[PDB]
């Protein structure tokens, strides 16, 4: 007898709002799995909001 | 043994037993909790949050 079973579960969710659309969604795209957060994009988001 | 009349005799005995037992148990656990909080009352509309 040789029985093996494996189960995995993953749930990811995110949201954002405020500011102009361009800079906000630039922050959104660079934040989601970007792993390298920048300063200039966040300054753009700052002026946007 | 045989003398005036013959007498025959024969006997044999053999027994073998073998018992076995094997048990092994392994367990491993690990837990790590890391939380980061940052509150800044800077005074900028955007730069304080940034």
């Amino acid at each position: 007898v040789n029985i093996t079973s494996e189960n995995l579960i993953d749930d990811v969710v995110s949201l954002i709002r405020g500011g102009t659309r361009k800079y906000a969604f630039e922050l959104k795209e660079k934040l989601l799995r970007g792993t390298v957060i920048d300063v200039t994009d966040f300054v753009n988001w700052a002026s946007s909001i | 043994y045989e003398d005036k009349i013959n007498v025959g005799g024969g006997l044999s005995g053999d027994h073998c037993k073998k018992f076995g037992g094997g048990k092994t148990e392994r367990a491993r656990k690990a837990m790590a909790v890391e939380d980061i909080i940052s509150r800044v009352r800077g005074g900028s509309s955007g730069w304080s949050g940034g």
